[PDB]
């Protein structure tokens, strides 16, 4: 129940191949890979890349009123060779296109992609001929943030789903021994997990209310 | 190897690397340290998450920093790129290797001290210098030059504001400084120095506000962002080393180092080195970054003829003494 | 402290080899701050702490600008580093290296004729030569300041831009 | 530079350090995501549903 | 004596632990961890486009008179650095002597100050007007 | 009522910011004003062209429920006409210039920026100066990219 993506520069972007492979997951050598998975979850160093209005929701989020210090994701590097998350938090134009395509092959594996906002997710509101519509046209996007823009406990709880995202997959503890691909878990959509919950509501608050 | 000189080479070597491997840790710790004090200063928690108060935030750190690939630029020239994190992890390590922790616990007993400080500062310089050149990008180019006119700025002055604690002691040696300072503490008659090795020792970490050369806002992280993997750790653990290292030699030269009238030796060592490293973590939050030319017309008009007269009227003062 | 002596001067040696026969200035110059490393290591060994003390203070801060003038001059790639190997071509160095071998045997060969005790290696601090550099030396302490304000003189004069 | 603008700036920034402190020995004023829930408005503009009537048909 | 080669032995294991460390870290920080396979990989990073030239270029500087200055400058510190040590035993013509050194330090600075040096900040701004 | 900030006659960084600051005092007294001095009347107009018309009669009127379906589907038919709008904005002064074809879409929409003008400005204020000097102009000009090319 897993994916496999291969990468190799030698047409169209993104330069990979993902195929529908199944876990291979050993007494020492999967508990170190839970441990280098832990490690790398627990500590996350966003891209500091900003397009649009969701840049300034992410740094709202950044901010100390609610404090996504805690888990380890406010160090926010200006560099991509030291960073290690993409949050596309804006409107892919089409003249930046090119330049988010460069600063994601600057950046080094292990990478993740976060798209924030209805821009970054399909082009949003903007159904324009100078955007391009969703930023997953050329790159791939670990987690999904819908909004408009999200507010910033959504930005956190897209980095927790990061998190748990990469809790479960697998990655090749060095360059010269094993296999080189990297294997992501197909989890359960959020959608299916929260239709217990949401068919269920039955009443809310007025609006005439505070 | 039974014999009482061997045992006693044998416990030197063993609190020798002792001290090594918890400067170092308290280096790491201390990162973890200035986020969890940021976070206090700045009205926030910081990482609180990772074990009991995010204790384990710095090991899941340094695992993704081993298992981050260490990539070394084609365009780069790759010895001098390996080089300058070496450097820096190491000179200001040397420069804490004199400073006496407690009576009967330091490395080396150097009869030049302070000096090898300053030979250690001066070798530090070309870890920035080095990674400036070497990584070939414009914004590490201007970092690097950046680095090299701060490094002017503190350079000229900081021996000089150093000279007045070294003629109040009389001697080079560590021990005999923190002896002198039995009766009172050196920061009294020497606070002009005391200032102006303020300054130049946050200028040799190349700390908040004097971070001309890696400075986020400005040239957007600096000589080191072609510096990736472990190497850009490296540099991180360097000038943290770097911050207790100036802390440690402030609590020495002008504090008696472990002198106190009630607590053990090594506990007031500590407590002090703790609070200068509490002010260095303050000193980033609160005030801003001035332009660096002006830095250096402060360090260079101001500071320095302060410093000489500081040298001259205690010079004055340990003659009339006499 | 024999053998540090011998490999500090070994070491002096093939840096000071690697320095005047090198293409890259900022390679030269880390090869000259490795080979005035190990003069200091030399200083050191023979007891003479405050020589090896300022070797390692004042000339890292002079072989400092050094480097800025190499990054402000002559870095332009490959190109500085084409331009200096045309320069260099083998008849070009063993003309004068015969010159240089002629006169460091006749230099050796009046060094070994004189008597010798061998360096006992006591150490001199600081302390002494602060008191005869106040001392017995005063002048040559204040005409030297006079010599360092005549040299910044001059370099503010020549080093000018306008 | 003034003596005097010197000394104003030297108090300027131990004034700074002192505000900072200050700061320091406050209160925090975090909102412990997802530890607490977060308080929203009742026409706050979120995930969108269809509704039902009163006798239990949707409205739409 | 016995505490002398205590004290030097313990100096060279710090300094060999220390290049040990830093050396295993760089190698465990350079064998783990996969590699990247990308077209825009060895690019030096100028924000997202290209470079116009490279960042090899004769750059220019202002710090050349201060960098002198600094030597110099340097040189008469450790010349008073000499003279710290011993300032008891040399008594107060030393002292006199030292003040005479410090006096030509501080007009050498003074007068660099005024004629110029020392100032190499753009004619446009100078924190005026 | 509330005054208005008018500097000595340049226009530094450090005089935008506190004439910046200045605003954001007035703009509290604006708040206070109005809070302690709050008007009981409609929420929308009782003109017929107000889109959307009043919730409540469009839930139970049938000429009410005409308007709002008329006018949330194909939109408000606004005459031929050309009108213009301009404001102070927070970061200058913002304009909307609508040309109307008689239909329900503007024929014709023009939004002036200040942050425009502003970036134009830059070259000119700028020329000579330090890169630190650019960071802070950049930096005290208040501009905002969408702002900027809309
Ligand atoms: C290759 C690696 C580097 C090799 C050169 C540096 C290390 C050489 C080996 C030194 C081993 C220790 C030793 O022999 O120490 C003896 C001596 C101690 O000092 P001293 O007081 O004069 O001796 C009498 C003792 N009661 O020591 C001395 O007198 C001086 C010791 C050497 C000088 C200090 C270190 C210089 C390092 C230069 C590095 C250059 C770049 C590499
Ligand atoms: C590789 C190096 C291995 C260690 C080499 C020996 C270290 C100890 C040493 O050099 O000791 C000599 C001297 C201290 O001697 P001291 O105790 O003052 O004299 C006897 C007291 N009557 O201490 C010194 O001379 C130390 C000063 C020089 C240290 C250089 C360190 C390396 C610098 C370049 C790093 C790259
Ligand atoms: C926050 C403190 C940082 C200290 C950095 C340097 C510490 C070096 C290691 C010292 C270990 C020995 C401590 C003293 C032991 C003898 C006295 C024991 C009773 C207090
Ligand atoms: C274009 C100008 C180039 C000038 C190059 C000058 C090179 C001089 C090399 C001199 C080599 C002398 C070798 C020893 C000769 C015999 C001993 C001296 C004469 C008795
Ligand atoms: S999704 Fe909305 S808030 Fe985010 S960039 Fe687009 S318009 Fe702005």
């Amino acid at each position: 129940d897993y994916t496999l993506t291969r990468i190799d520069p030698n047409d169209r972007y993104p330069l990979q191949k993902q195929e529908i492979v199944t876990d291979p997951l050993n007494v020492f050598m999967g508990k170190l890979n839970d441990m280098v998975n832990w490690g790398r979850k627990n500590s996350i160093w966003p891209y500091n890349f900003g397009l649009s209005c969701c840049y300034v929701e992410m740094v709202t989020s950044f901010t100390a009123v609610h404090d996504v210090a805690r888990f380890g994701a406010e160090v926010l590097r200006a560099s991509p060779r030291q960073a290690d998350l993409m949050v596309v938090a804006g409107t892919c134009f089409t003249k930046m296109a090119p330049v988010i395509q460069r600063l994601y092959d600057q950046m080094l594996e292990p990478k993740w992609v976060i798209s924030m906002g209805a821009c970054a997710n399909s082009g949003g509101m903007y159904d324009i001929y100078s955007v391009v519509q969703g930023v997953d046209k050329f790159i791939p996007v670990d987690v999904y943030i819908p909004g408009c823009p999200p507010r910033p406990e959504a930005y956190m709880q897209a980095l927790m789903l990061l998190q748990e995202s990469i809790g479960k997959e697998r990655r090749p503890l060095s360059w010269v021994v094993g296999d080189q691909g990297v294997y992501r878990a197909n989890m359960q959509s959020e959608r299916e997990r929260k239709r217990g919950e949401r068919i269920a509501v039955t009443n809310l608050r007025t609006p005439d209310e505070i | 190897w039974i014999s009482p000189e061997l045992i006693e080479i044998l416990l030197t070597i063993l609190k020798a690397v002792v001290i090594l491997l918890v400067v170092v840790t308290c280096g790491a710790f201390m990162s973890f340290g200035e986020r969890r004090l940021l976070g206090l200063f700045q009205n926030r928690y910081g990482p609180n998450r990772v074990g009991w108060g995010g204790s384990l935030q710095l090991v899941a750190d340094m695992i993704k920093m081993f298992f981050k690939e260490d990539w070394i630029p084609k365009f780069s020239d790759r010895v001098i790129f390996t080089l300058a994190p070496m450097i820096a992890f190491t000179s200001l390590l040397l420069a804490f290797a004199i400073v006496p922790v407690s009576p009967g616990w330091v490395v080396a007993d150097l009869n030049i001290g302070i000096l090898f400080f300053l030979m250690m500062a001066g070798l530090a310089v070309y870890a920035v210098l080095f990674a400036g050149w070497s990584s070939n990008n414009k914004y590490s180019l201007l970092g690097a030059m950046r680095a090299s006119a701060q490094t002017l700025s503190y350079e000229v002055f900081l021996g000089l504001s150093l000279m007045g604690v070294v003629a109040q002691a009389g001697s080079f040696n560590m021990t005999d400084i923190v002896n002198s300072q039995a009766h009172v503490w050196n920061v009294i008659p020497q606070f002009f120095g005391f200032i102006t090795f303020a300054i130049a020792g946050v200028a040799v970490c190349h700390r908040h506000p004097f971070d001309q050369p890696e400075a986020e806002q400005e040239l957007a992280d600096g000589y080191h962002i072609e510096y990736s993997g472990m190497k850009f750790g490296l540099f991180f653990v360097g000038e943290y080393i770097g911050i207790v290292t100036i802390s440690a030699l402030m609590v020495t030269l002008f504090f008696g180092g472990w002198q106190g009238p009630l607590l053990p030796p090594f506990i007031w060592f500590a407590l002090k080195t703790a609070f200068f490293m509490m002010m260095f973590i303050l000193i980033r939050a609160s005030l801003p970054r001035p332009r660096y030319d002006q830095v250096m017309s402060f360090g260079w008009k101001i500071c320095l003829p302060l410093t000489l007269i500081n040298l001259l009227v205690t010079a004055a003062v340990i003659l009339w003494q006499a | 402290m024999e053998f540090a002596f011998y490999i500090c001067g070994l070491i002096a040696i093939l840096a000071t080899l690697r320095v005047i026969t090198h293409t890259n200035p900022v390679h030269a110059l880390l090869y000259l701050i490795i080979s005035l490393l190990a003069i200091s290591g030399v200083f050191f060994s023979l007891g003479a702490y405050f020589a090896g003390a300022l070797e390692i203070i004042v000339y890292a801060g002079a072989i400092m600008v050094l480097f800025v003038f190499v990054v402000m001059m002559l870095n332009l790639g490959g190109s500085e580093i084409e331009q200096e190997r045309q320069w260099l071509k083998p008849q070009v160095w063993i003309g004068p290296a015969i010159l240089s071998a002629i006169m460091l045997v006749v230099i050796v060969y009046a060094i070994l004729g004189v008597n010798d005790q061998g360096i006992d290696g006591t150490p001199i601090s600081a302390k002494a030569v602060g008191i005869t550099l106040f001392g017995p030396y005063v002048l040559a302490v204040e005409l030297a300041s006079m010599l360092l304000l005549a040299g910044l003189v001059v370099a503010f004069h020549v080093g000018r831009e306008e | 530079m003034t003596l005097k603008e010197l000394l104003v700036g030297f108090g300027t920034q131990v004034r700074s350090i002192w505000m900072i402190g200050l700061h320091a020995f406050a209160k925090r004023e975090t909102r412990m995501y997802p530890e607490e829930p977060v308080y929203l408005p009742p026409r706050y503009r979120g995930r969108i549903v269809l509704t039902r009537d009163p006798d239990g048909e949707e409205r739409c | 004596s016995t505490e002398v080669i205590a004290h030097h032995w313990a100096f060279a294991i710090f300094l060999i632990v220390a290049i040990g460390l830093c050396c295993l870290m760089l190698v465990g920080g350079w064998f783990l961890g996969g590699r990247a396979r990308a077209r825009s990989k060895n690019v030096p990073f100028e924000s997202g486009i290209d470079s116009v030239g490279s960042a090899r270029l004769r750059l220019s500087a202002k710090f050349y008179l201060v960098a002198m200055f600094f030597v110099i400058f340097d040189v008469e510190a450790l010349y008073l650095f000499a003279w710290s040590t011993s300032i008891r035993e040399s008594g107060w013509v030393g002292f006199v002597e030292a003040a005479i050194f410090i006096f030509v330090l501080l007009a050498g600075l003074v007068y660099l100050v005024r004629i110029g040096a020392l100032d190499w900040t753009p004619a446009r701004s100078r924190r005026e007007r | 009522d509330f005054e208005i900030p008018v500097g000595g006659g340049v226009s530094d960084c450090y005089t935008r910011v506190m004439l910046k600051v200045e605003e954001l005092r007035q703009s509290l007294r604006i708040l206070e004003q109005c809070l302690n001095n709050m008007p009981e009347g409609p929420f929308k107009a009782d003109h017929p062209l107000t889109t959307p018309p009043p919730k409540e009669r469009t839930l139970q009127h049938i000429e009410t429920l005409i308007t709002h379906f008329l006018q949330v589907s194909w939109g408000p038919v606004m005459p031929a006409n050309e009108s213009f709008q301009m404001i102070e904005a927070t970061k200058g002064i913002n304009s909307y210039y609508l040309t109307s074809d008689g239909s329900t879409m503007s024929y014709r929409t023009r939004i002036r920026t200040p942050s425009y003008a502003h970036l134009q400005q830059i070259p000119a204020a700028i020329r000579g100066s330090l890169v630190s000097d650019l960071i802070v102009y950049l930096g005290s000009i208040d501009f905002v990219m969408s702002d900027v090319d809309r």
